[PDB]
């Protein structure tokens, strides 16, 4: 670190046995899957004899 | 960006009601009186949701 060698957006300092491509890229992927079911049974049989 | 959403929804539904009323009455002359009556009835209902 002799030469005190920094990245040219003065971000971080570098070795002088280096140099830095500045690609700064980000991914994001956000999935988001929501699955319901809803059954609903309802019987009712009634038998009168007389 | 890009973004998708989709949203899918299911809705299913059966009601049934059955009724049955079956009467007979033999009535002679102050003798014999025989009276029968039967009922029956049978309500049913499914709901599906998805």
């Amino acid at each position: 670190y002799t030469n005190c060698k920094t990245t040219e957006d003065g971000q971080y300092i570098i070795p002088d046995e280096v140099y830095t491509i500045p690609q700064k890229e980000s991914n994001l992927e956000m999935n988001s899957e929501v699955l319901e079911s809803w059954m609903n049974y309802q019987s009712t049989t009634s038998l009168s004899i007389n | 960006q890009e973004d998708h959403v989709r949203s899918s929804f299911l809705l299913d539904n059966q009601n049934s009601q059955n009724t049955v009323t079956a009467s007979a009455g033999i009535a002679f002359l102050n003798i014999v009186n025989f009276k029968v009556e039967t009922d029956y009835i049978s309500q049913t209902s499914l709901t599906k949701d998805y």
